[PDB]
């Protein structure tokens, strides 16, 4: 890798400088050659790296709906044809995607999930292959499109049976997990009911465990708790 | 869209 | 180039693409294609060229000033030694967007400057000119820096001088140009008493020239004339 | 920073 020669600890101080740049590409590769060290990630070092990619892939998930879209209504019936470039530009954003999904998924696969232990490494990272096989189900069509959704669901899943056995209610990182598994299933694997379910009884196990905890750390859970609520809203 | 973390 | 063996007509279709997308470094690219293929460009292609470049050197601009604030705080008395890191990244930073203007000049200086024979055209590219070498002087501190300064000031006066003969004073080539090069004026030459002479002259210019317009042309004078205006307050 | 176009 083209980190090879930069030491780690340089590695994540810039990072943290592309960051304040909102350079997100530069980040993510930062936190990647870090990653590549073969050290275990710290907290914070972990917040790094799934920051850095949650931006870079999400610029290219509202890219690919907006040219989707495009391509969607020149489908429809009376739209004079224009050529293959709407295809064409929309499925060289959605390799540009998959491409950075398989880094991440990589990165995960190696070695980080192997040597998490402890649950919120462990949790966090099968989060975070939960939600890059979530970003490859979104763009696919192919004979491999069922064993994506259910690779999402499979880590998804054991994030979820460990957050439960190891971690408070309101833990900040399985907030997180049960709000994105609740998305998936209401928008991946066309299960509203389940996604609805998992939100509620999410937010109300974390209200019930509120009074456990400091000022900074209640406003950290309400914050995702929120966010379940918002979605709750949208789905009823 | 729903939100996400 | 990579975009050799896609059409014109598919390079400025997918330019359009990316920008509803807000890809821009893809629009840029598709566009520098485009030039290549060596026909001159249509009023909407030299727009579509100047707003793909001016977001991706925008937001490069951006990153570097964010980079160059740190990296002064961090030669303050009393400021911890933090190493290397905030340079180099800097450096990387400064030198991508060196590369973006040393490739946009190039453009300009084959072939589009030396073809371009109307007004609107050769005003447009040599403001182009003007700025892209306004953004190397505005990173620059080595032996060239003079140099890199007259080149913008050169191009923006050739602009000048052409706009005042062949375009009135309510165009929006010739009141953005006034604009740009009031900034070059006034951030980049020291001459902050000329940058306000200029900005009140072309406003003032402009004002008496609005009765000529259509509502149609009359928004897009007004338009920029607004932004003259903003910078008189700020400056005053 | 002044307005630029
Ligand atoms: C793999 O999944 C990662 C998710 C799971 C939920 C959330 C996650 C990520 C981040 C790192 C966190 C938050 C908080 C704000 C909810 C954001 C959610 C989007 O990304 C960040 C983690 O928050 C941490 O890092 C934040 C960085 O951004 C600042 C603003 C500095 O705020 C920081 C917080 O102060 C810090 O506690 C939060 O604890 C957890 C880990
Ligand atoms: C080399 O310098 C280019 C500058 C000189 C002033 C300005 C310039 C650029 C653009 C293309 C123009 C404008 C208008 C809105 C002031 C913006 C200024 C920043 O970039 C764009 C040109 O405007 C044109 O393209 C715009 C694209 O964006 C939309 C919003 C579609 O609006 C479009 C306008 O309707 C169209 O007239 C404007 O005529 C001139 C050329």
């Amino acid at each position: 890798g083209a980190m090879g020669s930069m030491e780690r600890a340089s590695l994540i101080q810039k990072a943290k400088l592309a960051e304040q740049a909102e350079r997100y590409e530069d980040m993510a590769a930062f936190m990647k050659g870090a990653v590549e060290k073969g050290e275990e990630l710290s907290c914070e070092e972990r917040n790094l790296l799934s920051v850095a990619y949650k931006n870079v892939v999400g610029g290219q998930r509202a890219a690919w709906r907006v040219l989707s879209s495009i391509e969607q209504k020149s489908n429809e019936e009376g739209s004079e044809e224009k050529g293959p470039e709407v295809r064409e530009y929309r499925e060289k954003v959605e390799t540009e995607l998959q491409g950075v999904c398989d880094t991440v998924l990589g990165l995960l696969d190696s070695h980080l999930i192997k040597e998490a232990g402890d649950a919120e490494s462990r949790v966090f990272y099968l989060k975070m292959k939960g939600d890059y096989y979530r970003y490859l189900a979104e763009v696919a069509t192919g004979d491999d499109k069922k064993r994506i959704i259910d690779s999402a669901r499979s880590a998804y899943q054991e994030a979820m049976d460990i957050s439960k056995k190891e971690m408070p209610p309101t833990n900040p990182i399985r907030l997180g997990l049960a709000l994105n598994f609740s998305v998936f299933h209401y928008e991946i694997a066309n299960s509203p009911e389940e996604a609805i379910s998992l939100a509620k009884t999410t937010f109300d196990e974390a209200m019930a465990d509120l009074h456990t905890l400091s000022e900074d750390s209640y406003k950290d859970s309400t914050l995702i708790m929120q966010l379940l609520r918002d979605n709750l809203t949208l789905w009823t | 869209f729903p939100a996400t973390v």
